[PDB]
């Protein structure tokens, strides 16, 4: 259901069953018992419920907000423009928080899946999380509990002044 | 209701309150200037009415 591009899953490499002993593997019998006593009734119930859902098929939509002029293109006391820009900035802040959440989910999934080789096999995920975390900390950090778009603008201006000072040295 | 109703109501409320704040600052400045100069309709402390002056031949010629 979820876009596999957003949440990448490596191809599943499952070893084939190659028993060498002649003893009856209790795991196989237990799995068959489970599939007979739980899976079948659960699947039948899900089939019934999915039929009922398909009988009454309705839709819900993802609301899309158009881009609005930022706080940079906003007069000193233009309360209307400032309100629009502040709402857009808060929406962007929420979206960036969710982006960081997605990256963290990727990192956790990689850490669990790779088992004992997570340190070497999740370097790419660690790098992606480091990049996103540094970007987020540069943008949304130290603002405080009363953060506003004007405060990010001020922090960005301070950072750009520091960059200019470094470049001129 | 829809999320846009609160949005537009907030915009209207912000416009009204900003106009109120600007008008309050304007009123304070206007009152200060009128009190300092006394060249407006406010703070016009009364003076002697010139209709009381008697412009008639008095007793002494030098008035």
């Amino acid at each position: 259901s979820w876009d596999k591009d957003v949440y990448p899953e490596p191809p599943r490499r499952t070893p084939a069953p190659a028993p060498q002993t002649s003893l009856p593997n209790p795991v196989t019998y237990l799995t068959k018992i489970f599939d007979l006593l739980v899976d079948r009734p659960v699947t039948l119930a899900r089939e019934f419920i999915e039929q009922q859902h398909a009988k009454n098929r309705y839709y819900y939509y993802h609301r899309e907000f158009r881009r609005v002029p930022d706080i940079t293109e906003c007069e000193e006391k233009d309360i209307l423009c400032m309100f629009e820009a502040e709402m857009q900035w808060r929406r962007d802040y929420k979206v960036d928080q969710e982006i960081v959440n997605i990256i963290q989910e990727r990192l956790k999934a990689c850490q669990q899946r790779e088992g004992e080789s997570y340190r070497q096999n999740c370097a790419k995920e660690l790098e992606q999380f480091t990049q996103v975390s540094k970007a987020f900390q540069d943008r949304y950090s130290d603002l405080g509990a009363h953060y506003s778009a004007r405060k990010c603008l001020a922090k960005q201006k301070q950072r750009m002044l520091a960059e200019r000072k470094a470049a001129k040295e | 209701d829809g999320p846009e109703k609160n949005y537009e109501k907030t915009m209207a409320i912000l416009q009204i309150e900003a106009e109120k704040a600007e008008l309050r600052l304007k009123e304070l400045e206007v009152r200060r200037l009128m009190r300092a100069r006394g060249d407006g309709p406010w703070y016009q402390y009364p003076t002697i009415d010139k209709a009381l002056i008697d412009h008639s031949p008095k007793t002494t010629p030098d008035n």
